[PDB]
């Protein structure tokens, strides 16, 4: 059941009772990203298995 | 099996140039952070090459 996402990282720490749904990621190293977005670019949310 | 242990540290870890240099393989170390290398200096870091 991969219906749950949860993020990786956010860029800012915590905020008591916050919702976040942002879609775009950091150019952190490896392949970070193309552009903005698009392809080689590691997604923030992963699901579970 | 007989993997080096030369004590490579306290040192600078300089990687301003080396990041913008694509044909330069990896140097993010995400144990402490990608960019904290330039003024960390390393306690008994050990290389294992």
């Amino acid at each position: 059941n991969y219906n749950y996402l949860y993020r990786l990282f956010r860029k800012s720490n915590l905020k008591p009772f916050e919702r976040d749904i942002s879609t775009e990621i950091y150019q952190a190293g490896s392949t970070p990203c193309n552009g903005v977005e698009g392809f080689n670019c590691y997604f923030p949310l992963q699901s579970y298995g | 099996y007989a993997w080096n242990r030369k004590r490579i540290s306290n040192c600078v870890a300089d990687y301003s140039v080396l990041y913008n240099s694509a044909s330069f393989s990896t140097f993010k170390c995400y144990g402490v952070s990608p960019t904290k290398l330039n003024d960390l200096c390393f306690t008994n870091v050990y290389a294992d090459s």
